[PDB]
């Protein structure tokens, strides 16, 4: 009798504490599609070729709609495409936005708008020669824009500002602060979900919309209480649009953290158990450092998650039987993934580095980055078979597009956490394009067995139609 | 610099008597000159795996017929700390080996001196 | 043992990165309908026979309710039927708008009101002896026509103006100036979906009504923030009123372009994976230069797509197991598809033309365009049949309608990739009514197998029923 | 959690061109770079026990039928105080093996130099 | 200098499957990618004879028993103006075999085309 | 002007001491005057499709009981570049022929240097 | 991405009525339109070896049980420096087949006649 084996999702048990886990994929992507017998394959993520040389690791990336280019600010530099557009101090993640005039960064506490035109400018409160209001200004921490205004949260003090219409170099002349006002404190960031100023603290996310007013001194922005959410945010960059809403990781002040999706004054979980253990396994620190962002490439609508030591993708295109994650990684021995501000322009996603000052373009054909090879799992779930003594291990793999007859690393456990012996079958040749991989006698099965099923490559890896043959 | 020797991993495990693997054998490790038969002197003893994680496992360690270390009937790379004693006896209960400090065979003795002088 | 093959959706590897694609039908449209065994169909798409002679390439067209006639710009020519009414200037795609007394074309930045007295206006402000409000009216990049009123989209400076009521060659006396402003930039294209102006920007797609206001210097239209959607169009051509919203190609501002419909504030995805990765195929230029039409006869709702190098038409009839796509071309090695600018008038469908100065008419007994035979594809999913050994490959064929005994290339692929010898078997005759399309022996099954089927003719090619015989 | 691999300390001695013990054979202990059959170019070697003492041998080292150092029936750890080197002959007396310098160098008189230069 | 080499001027045709010529076939050629029976798909052939003749026959090509194209009886050449497609069909009617795009240039008179050439 | 000739496509290899096809024999293309067995030495080939797609395939090429080139016992178009040396191998892996560059095989010599000179 | 069919260059020589080669048979070399087989009308042969040297060789050349020329048991190329006519017999001695001009120019005087004119 032939049983087929999903590989979508692996499973096995955390020898710390004897819990049961999941095994996600590292470096898969799962897409669902009726191949034959198998109703979706594995295909490896893509790799990264070298596009541009910047002037350090990547810190910020945006689509600037105005100018039709994406902007990266990379080690102290300001690039719009791959010419250098400004100077940017700092040495962390900065936040990104734009309008009609210039290009706004946050960083430092500072709003500094880079104008087209050539000149700097920063946001501070109008001259006291002025007849106009004069506000609290004190630190920058998230940024947005929204109807031509700049609204930015000040560090710490659940208040935020917007700017005026005709100079945006300065607050408004008369009604420029607003707070939340629904909560102790948290403004940790800002963002802009329709036409809405979205305040997003801990314990609480607060929409703003616009009054309509005109008279000086009233307010520009009311609070919609019947939208506000009762969950907060972990970290200023903790939070991205997603599908329609916002996607945001909580913080630790409504309870241990996990992934939501805004609904309609709700957040629904996108995470799993075993994502929830992985993000307690960070303390509150190493959490707020945490970058969340999106991709989006045929038909796959990825939300991806960079912590210190993982990057999470989660597939909500192929979640049709619970959440779809998988772990990106660098290297062989769980290093952390290098990719980071992925953005499309063109026709090509492009994205920044980590670690190097170099930036890339996400080719297809390939899966190594930057020139070198790349590791790929697909675990199999554990399942009871005493004495079943398998047989015919196959596996559908697309070839033909490789450099080398690259192999696969076969092992299989038998207690969920330890694999025995590694098997090499080739898994692709160049140029050939049937191969059919396959390992004909598999051990006898004494109460469970799981196959781990590790290839190296770089060349793009396609795996689906796991099957056995078990007497 | 070639440091490195190019060995046998998965180390042999032979009968004292006749030129014949231990199989089915138990070797027990422990502190230095001690009796690591008795779990009071055992010490951790971590299985090596692919994906780099140490995973401890019971102390008893298992002989094949090829005079290997198993888990499962699969041949594992195992670990512990520099210093510890050893005792290998074979499937009858019977004394195959006892090495009460196993840095004491290292061919040259004179290195841990040299170390700990200069 | 007989099994189908369904034939409405093949499925096959690209060689260049070894993944899964699907495989299109060329120039054959899916009709489902309980036939025999069958549940649906596939009949070619219908062939063109010349009409009349135009000035040069089709570059606009459009039905002026007002005339009850077809307006067509072809060269630099303007029609209304076959007789020309006007000059029009220019090389490239026009567009087109009608009122009560004028046929508006947007061409060179100007919008160029032809009227049915024969004389012609451009749209200018109002002189300065006026004392009427003056607007800075720079270029035009998209008209359309709502409630009397011609509005236009500024070029690249995200601003979109009306006409007078009285006087349509003039902008608004007061209030003629509107923004998207929920945006930082983009007015891409416009358009009127029920009783809004529809303003088609780069991330965004707003919505303004009439606000019914009559003082003086009052804003005419408001902004509808609710209606909006979060997603933007590739170029001024790539919307059209589909169904009864309009379908779009979204800018690469939002990620990687797809097909979508717009509903209640959102945009649902019509586009399937390999659809996604042909537009990928596409720079950001070649992309916006892409043109979309709609078509409707015998039930078909058809989305026609026009790329440089693909036309690809959308079946809404049709997706019931998913989005229904197929592929038209002239020629037999993958040239473009001629014609260009359908519009249904009297009783019958009238295109343009894409490389000559001529019009069709879309006659549906016979398959060529203008007297030369053209080629149909109709390919198979691969399937895993390994020592199959099949036999009696037979297709269910209308024949009768013919000038010859045309015929069909049968072929299999045992890689999904590269296809085998092609067997010559007579699929139609004419004045036959029954033939019974057969090949006997088909070869055994290795590991997988699927056809191709394809046909040559100048008649119509009608396909259903594919099954084999697996022994 | 772990710094080294459990291997097996105890040398065992095989034929150089078969997989079999070096049944009943004699290792050699001499000189570096020379003959250490020749018993003037022997050095004094000593068997170590569990607690530590050494106890001087004859030069002949006894390979029993498991391939392993016997002195009195029972395995023994053969030390020497200066870098020698090694020979090993078979049960019939053909040359199995020779080292000349096992350590490449010797640390008996690189004692006295690093004393005096470290 | 060579400027000749010796050859053989006369195509063969043979079975796909086996190595015996398509005895009394057929030969069918036409527009590329198309089916060059339809006599409206056909293409102008014409026979080459030893000064350049160049008399045009009726498309059906006949091949001899040995695999040769022959016209009354006689060996000939047969030459075309543009790529073509192939359709060769044995004595009983079967397809032999159909190629969608071929084009062989003729490596004779040279002098010719160097004379409008340069 | 009738410059295209009516010639055999699907060629056909046969042995060089024998009128018998080379059957399941073994065919390598690489660059001019080398050896083409060697995959340094080797170039590209390509399968010519119905759709014109040109699909690289994997050098070894493989000749069938009639004689020509095949891929899944499929009889298929190779191409590759104007100038490659050939190696043809029988089934037990002798050597049929070899050929340091096709282009110097073709009739007419003297076109080359014409060309290469006016 | 190619702009050659992968062909076979070796020439073979069959016969003109049946399905066989020209088994030991005879191909005489000589000048344009005349009778090659009278040694007055002959023109040197030269066979072209793997680097491109030139050894000249009597005129008729040996076609073998493969139908291919061999002048040392070994597959040869032959050449020559003027246009030629060429006539195969069989080794019955009936002629096989005639060409009085393979290339329809000579291009030994062609070449003269275009060194001047272009």
């Amino acid at each position: 009798p032939i049983q087929q084996l999903p590989m979508m999702k692996g499973m096995g048990k955390d020898f710390k504490n004897a819990d049961y886990i999941d095994y996600l994929p590292v470096n898969m992507l799962a897409t669902p599609k009726e191949i034959l017998n198998s109703s979706g394959y594995l295909r490896s993520f893509p790799g990264i070729t070298k596009r541009y040389d910047m002037n350090g690791v990547s810190r910020g990336v945006e689509y600037n709609t105005a100018q039709n280019a994406v902007y990266r600010v990379c080690g102290g530099k300001l690039y719009k495409g791959e010419s250098e557009v400004g100077d940017v101090a700092g040495s962390g993640r900065v936040s990104m936005a734009h309008g009609r005039t210039s290009q706004a960064v946050g960083v430092n506490g500072q709003l500094v708008e880079y104008r087209y035109d050539g000149t700097v400018k920063t946001v501070s409160n109008w001259p006291a020669d002025s007849g106009f209001t004069q506000y609290e200004l004190g630190s920058v921490r998230d940024i947005t824009r929204l109807r031509g205004r700049y609204a930015w949260s000040k560090d710490g003090t659940d208040s935020w500002f917007i700017t005026d219409l005709e100079d945006e170099s300065h607050p408004d002349r008369y009604s420029a602060q607003y707070r939340a006002e629904s909560q102790p404190d948290g403004i940790i960031g800002i963002g802009t979900w329709r036409d809405f100023i979205v305040c997003f603290g801990s314990s609480t996310i607060e929409y703003f919309s616009l009054t309509g007013a005109t008279t000086a001194g009233a307010a520009l922005y009311v609070a919609q209480p019947s939208l506000m959410v009762q969950k907060g945010i972990a970290g200023t960059y903790c939070k991205t649009p997603f599908a329609d809403s916002y996607a945001f990781i909580s913080h630790p002040a409504t309870g241990a953290p996990s992934v939501y999706i805004i609904g309609s004054g709700q957040a629904s979980p996108i995470a799993t158990a075993s994502i929830e253990k992985i993000i307690r396994s960070y303390t509150a620190e190493e959490m707020a450092t945490g970058v969340m962002e999106t991709l989006r490439f045929d038909s796959h609508e990825l939300l991806i998650i960079h912590l210190p030591r993982h990057v999470l993708v989660y597939d909500a295109s192929s979640s049709q039987n619970g959440p779809q994650w998988c772990v990106l990684k660098t290297g062989l021995y769980d290093d952390v993934y290098r990719g980071v501000d992925f953005m499309y322009e063109g026709n090509q996603i492009t994205c920044g580095d980590k670690s190097e000052a170099v930036v890339g373009q996400l080719q297809f054909d390939i899966s190594s980055q930057y020139d070198k090879q790349q590791e790929h799992l697909l675990f199999t779930p554990l399942f009871k078979a005493d004495n079943a003594r398998c047989f015919d291990l196959e596996v559908e793999s697309s070839t033909g597009v490789a450099q080398y007859a690259d192999r696969l690393f076969l092992s299989a456990t038998t207690d969920g956490i330890n694999y025995g012996r590694e098997q090499m079958i080739e898994q692709n040749e160049p140029f050939v394009y049937d191969k059919r991989v396959l390992w004909k006698r598999v051990g006898r099965i004494r109460r469970l067995i799981g196959f781990k099923l590790r290839v190296i490559t770089k060349s793009p890896v396609t795996l689906s139609g796991c099957q056995i043959r078990l007497e | 610099t070639a440091n490195v020797v190019v060995s046998n991993p998965r180390p042999i495990f032979t009968e004292s008597r006749s030129f014949k693997a231990v199989a089915n054998g138990k070797i027990y490790i422990g502190q230095i000159d001690t009796d690591p038969v008795n779990p009071a002197n055992q010490i951790p003893v971590y299985i090596e795996n692919e994906d780099g994680s140490h995973v401890q496992i019971t102390q008893p360690l298992i002989i094949n017929a090829a005079g290997k270390i198993v888990y499962n009937g699969q041949l594992v790379k195992i670990v512990t700390v520099q210093g510890h004693s050893m005792a290998i006896y074979d499937a009858n209960g019977s004394q195959v080996d006892y090495i009460a400090n196993v840095l004491k065979y290292d061919p040259d003795q004179y290195s841990i001196e040299a170390d700990k002088k200069f």
